[PDB]
RNA sequence: UGUAAUCCCCUUGGCGGUU
């Protein structure tokens, strides 16, 4: 019924093995005269409503570095947007939420190696990043082939 | 992209015969005679060298990203 | 604090999260991060 | 065994309806089960499940099979049932629906088998 | 020692009644997100990162394939500033 | 200068061949994202009617 | 009762004829040589720098397929059976590769001859990548241009071809019996005449063709088997044959011990 | 994603016995043997060796599924002989055959070296 | 009024497959909710299997109420309906 | 004793896969 049998040893030797790249884009938006988004590693204290993933793979500038293995739901771009502070200045020792998280997580079903990170400026002069992820896909039961 | 180390079907090592194959073809030998001179009997091995396309010579023409 | 590489002349430098995104010597607008210093291991399979 | 080891469970539901998530519980071994609670265990062998392929032209396009857990990422069928489903293995996909009650399990095993 | 029991059967005070607890009967992982190396088992010498640290069963994602595996604490070597250290970090 | 620039860019970006405020009743799908899955697919896409 | 007769012998291939053995024994020997003789192959790659145009895992896969000399692999232990923390010298071999291109013109080829053995078991002849001669450069691994460098450290472990095809010592084992089809084990497709439409076997001269008046013999069994064992250079042909026999013996002895200890 | 580890083809778990024997009561003097982490290599060898013994009246084996590394063998001997003794005799006989084969190959290789 | 007397019951005396499935499901659910079991259990543990064992022995304590189109109904005990 | 986190558009259009 249109199935086929493949040699496992040929697959081990590199038959029909391929390479997969996926790129992610993000940029800093401008909402007003001094309301800008920032690429940064958000902290559990100064930001609220964080993603359930892990932020420990981000660098100081909020961007992951190439060569780092990533898994699903990991944060590859760290971005925060400002929020008007609440009355928490009552008795909080500077530990009050002023920013909201807008980070970009890796897709839940995908994982791989960070291949190349690009940082530049858009037409408007704001920061603009692109992250490319690389993985290898080996043939297995269910993959589609054709003559 | 670059000559495979092992033949997919059986597993003979063909990765060390690319340079010799090119040298033989340079001297005017036919492809069949060149493959015979390298002791590639089974056609499963012969297709590996015969149908290989060398793309790394095109990737190397781009300026390296670091220095 | 973190290294960067220019996209044209491949010149290494660093930024302090306040400099304009630009290569210091050729003024290119596209720069790349440098590879991590962690260990990278593969299963050779 | 927890939600990562097969056979395992994902939730424990008390009588009042509260759900205990076993991923975020640090004292899973310190849980005692009382009669009448529900355990959302993993799918196991010989569980009846409804199996379906679109378009569902006739009533033989939805039939209930018995689960057998296997490696790799494809559903597997005896080839005799590829006729009622009008299915072949050149890329077709099929839908699986899990009953969630004793009554529904009995209906699947006694009517749609 | 006071417990505030509420029952739908009781109508008085919307079922709320106070009863002492003595008169009733019942009816931060410091190795998380750290590079680790495996020293025993079928994954000897593979670098990973610890993801789950409930207890005595650590979930470590492997850098070599794209998968995450459970592993006992005794099988790990946590990286430090001076080489590899066994499970005493 | 924004009129022509925005009109051309919008029509080429979205594929709706017309003015931005007359998106309905305009011929859609004229402009498509180039298929770069393989070389033959790109060549086929560039010669499609 | 079993007999062996060698036709051709070389360091890399032996062509021999087995006789007075069952077909099952010969096939089990072939299967054991193909997928159950332990060899040594690179199993972990630590990439300290790779600025070449090839992906890191591309080069890792290529490295794993390079055959390494596995003569004394019996003395070596399996990685999972070694009580040592991390890897010691008795369960792993460490090779290191460092390649670089100097000058602003030309292309540098990275060969398997550049793999240098750093550490391994004492006085055991294992780990060195296989070379055809003293002047054979070996398997082409990568290519580099100016300012591209490859600096890696590889660890070789002992395994069998069941786990991954890179540990297989043999390439292709030709196997053949009954060239003249006296046993009628196959039925020959044909258009006009089946005799002149099918090429003769390469061992057809080693057996007398059936007589025209001969009747079918229902009491006969396959008795002589012709098989050629080709190796990748990690192990010699005689070593492959002998170690396949020894592996089969060990498997049967393990079964026997299990039976005797079951009671 | 769901692909099992390759070492599970030959590495035996601690709790799994290598060799489980259960009697077959439907016919006299018959046993069913379940080999774990084995395949046609050992099975066919044992089967064709045992088929030649005059006191073995039935021997067969099957691999239930290619995705699981085990096989099950059915053996049934005469009244005088216990089947397990026949299995041991088969193992020892094949070992002797392999030993003499190795000796003869070594002699021939030394002669033709 | 709406109930039909036992002497004048005219529906089929057999357990239809829908009634069998519904009875088995309800009995299995009730057993899973710690209802008393009316048959001896040898080694069975599945509620559905216990329900089937009860049904085979005509020990299920349930009543089928079959609704006629006009609204009248017949009450049949599961112990008096013939099961195949 | 310092104790770790839970959340996601909509509309549209195109391109596809299985019949
Ligand atoms: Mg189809
Ligand atoms: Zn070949
Ligand atoms: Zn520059
Ligand atoms: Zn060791």
């Amino acid at each position: 019924e249109d199935s086929m049998i493949m040699n496992q040893s040929s697959i081990d030797r590199g038959l029909f093995r391929s390479l997969f790249f996926r790129s992610y884009m993000d940029q800093e938006k401008r909402f007003g005269i001094s309301i800008v988004e920032e690429f940064e590693k958000p902290t559990r204290a100064t930001t609220l409503r964080l993603k359930h993933g892990t932020y420990e793979k981000l660098d100081e500038d909020g961007l992951i570095a190439p060569g780092v293995r990533v898994s699903g739901d990991d944060i590859i771009i760290g971005k925060t947007t400002p929020i008007p502070p609440d009355t928490e200045e009552l008795g909080q020792r500077t530990k009050y939420h002023t920013k909201r998280d807008a980070s970009t997580p890796l897709r839940s079903t995908e994982n791989g190696i960070v291949d190349q990170v690009l940082l530049t400026t858009n037409q408007e002069g704001l920061k603009f990043v692109k992250v490319r992820m690389r993985t290898t896909k080996v043939p297995q039961i269910g993959d589609k082939f054709a003559s | 992209m670059i000559i495979p180390v092992r033949c997919f079907s059986c597993g003979k090592v063909v990765g060390d015969k690319w340079d010799a194959y090119l040298r033989l073809l340079e001297e005017g030998k036919q492809e069949g005679d060149a493959l015979d001179e390298l002791k590639l009997k089974r056609y499963c091995c012969r297709r590996m060298v015969l149908t290989h396309v060398d793309l790394i010579e095109k990737f190397l023409r781009y300026n390296p990203l670091e220095k | 604090g973190v290294k960067y590489t220019c996209g044209a002349c491949a010149h290494n430098f660093s930024l302090n999260k306040s400099d304009p995104v630009r290569c210091k010597e050729c003024g290119h607008r596209v720069i790349y991060k440098a590879r991590t210093k962690r260990m990278i291991q593969f299963d050779a399979r | 065994n927890g939600p990562n080891e097969h056979p395992g469970a994902k939730y424990v539901i008390r009588d009042n309806g509260d759900r205990i998530d076993l991923r975020y519980h640090k004292r899973a071994g310190d849980i005692v089960l009382q009669y009448g609670w529900k355990v959302e265990r993993h799918l196991m062998d010989d569980d009846p499940v409804l199996f379906n392929r679109q378009p569902s032209l006739h009533k033989m396009s939805m039939m209930a099979h018995r689960v057998k857990v296997m490696p790799y990422s494809t559903f597997r069928l005896n080839l005799s049932v590829t006729s009622p489903y009008n299915a072949d293995f050149d890329g077709d996909e099929m839908n699986l629906h899990v009953p969630q009650s004793e009554e529904t399990r009995a209906e699947l095993s006694q009517l749609c088998a | 020692n006071f417990l505030f029991l509420r029952s739908r059967e009781i109508v008085e005070n919307q079922g709320v009644f106070v009863t002492s607890s003595n008169r009733v009967k019942t009816i931060r992982d410091p190795t998380l997100n750290k590079t680790v190396k495996i020293r025993q088992g079928g994954y000897k010498g593979k670098i990973g990162i610890v993801k789950e640290a409930n207890g005595d069963r650590f979930r470590v994602e492997l850098h070599n394939p794209n998968k995450t595996i459970p592993i006992p604490c005794s099988f790990l070597l946590i990286e430090s500033t001076h080489g590899w250290v066994p499970y005493e970090d | 200068s924004t009129t022509i620039t925005s009109g051309l860019k919008y029509s080429l970006a979205t594929g709706n061949w017309g003015e931005q405020k007359k998106a309905m009743s305009s011929r859609a799908g004229v402009s498509q994202v180039l298929n770069r899955y393989t070389y033959s697919s790109t060549l086929s896409h560039l010669r499609r009617t | 009762e079993p007999k062996v007769n060698i036709i051709n012998a070389q360091d890399d291939e032996v062509e021999l004829m087995l006789s007075d053995v069952n077909l099952s024994l010969a096939n089990s020997l072939r299967r054991t040589m193909l997928a159950e003789v332990p060899t040594l192959a690179i199993d972990l790659v630590e990439i300290k720098m790779n600025t070449s145009v090839l992906a890191d895992e591309f080069i890792s896969h290529r490295l794993g397929l390079i055959p390494l000399v596995s003569e004394d692999v019996e003395e070596m232990k399996y990685s999972r059976d070694c009580t040592c923390e991390d890897y010691c010298d008795e369960c792993s071999v460490v090779l290191e590769l460092s390649a670089r291109h100097e000058g602003e013109e030309g292309t540098t080829d990275v060969y398997s001859s550049s793999l240098i053995k750093v550490s391994g078991p004492g006085n055991l002849n294992v780990g060195e990548p296989v070379r055809r001669d003293d002047y054979d450069q070996g398997i082409l691994l990568c290519k580099l241009r100016n300012h591209q460098e490859l600096n890696i450290r590889c660890i070789a472990k002992k395994g069998i071809a069941k786990e991954h095809a890179k540990w297989s010592p043999c390439s292709a084992i030709a196997f053949e019996y009954d060239p003249h089809n006296k046993l009628k084990h196959t039925d020959f497709w044909f258009e006009v005449d089946a005799k002149k439409e099918w090429p003769d076997s390469k061992y057809a001269t080693w057996e007398e063709p059936p007589k025209p008046g001969e009747v079918f013999d229902y009491k006969a069994k396959p008795n002589r088997f012709y098989m050629t064992v080709e190796t990748t250079g990690s192990l010699k042909a005689n070593q492959v044959f002998s170690r396949g026999i020894k592996t089969l013996q060990e498997k049967l002895a393990n079964v026997l011990f299990e039976l005797e200890n079951s009671r | 994603m769901n692909a099992p580890d390759r070492f599970e083809l030959f590495i035996l778990p601690d709790d799994v016995p290598k060799l489980k024997i259960t009697p077959d009561s439907r016919v006299p003097n018959c046993i069913i043997i379940k080999f774990e982490r084995e395949d046609h290599t050992l099975a066919n060898l044992l089967r064709e060796e045992l088929a030649l013994y005059p006191d073995v009246t039935f021997v067969a084996y099957k691999v239930e599924h290619p995705l699981f590394a085990n096989f099950v063998m059915r053996l049934q001997t005469e009244e005088g002989t216990r089947p397990k003794q026949a299995l041991e005799r088969a193992c020892a006989s094949i070992i002797n055959k392999l030993k003499t084969l190795d000796h003869k190959f070594n002699e021939e290789w030394n002669i033709k070296n | 009024e709406l109930a039909i007397l036992k002497e004048e019951r005219t529906t089929t005396p057999y357990l239809t497959k829908y009634e069998r499935a519904r009875i088995l499901g309800t009995r299995a659910l009730q057993i899973s909710m710690n209802a008393p079991v009316l048959v001896d259990i040898e080694g069975e543990t599945d509620p559905l299997q216990i329900a089937m064992k009860e049904l085979s022995q005509r020990k299920i304590p349930l009543v089928i109420r079959r609704y006629l189109p006009d609204g009248s109904y017949e009450d049949w005990g599961c112990d008096e309906l013939i099961v195949d």
